[PDB]
């Protein structure tokens, strides 16, 4: 696990949910898209969104 | 908080 910077996207690959990261103290040439149970919470992304 | 994740 690594230091997550921001979360900068988010897409749904056949059903699965997967959000677009950057890492803390890594470029973004390193930036990786990440299924959601990869994240501690990602409840707080569908959150954030879903409330709009 | 800081938050951290598994990277593929």
């Amino acid at each position: 696990e690594f230091v997550v910077e921001k979360v900068l996207d988010r897409r749904v690959v056949n059903g699965k949910v997967e959000y677009f990261l950057k890492w803390k103290g890594f470029t973004d040439a390193d930036n990786t898209w990440e299924p959601e149970e990869n994240l501690d919470c990602p409840e707080l992304i569908e959150a954030f969104l879903n409330s709009q | 908080k800081v938050h951290r994740a598994r990277k593929t």
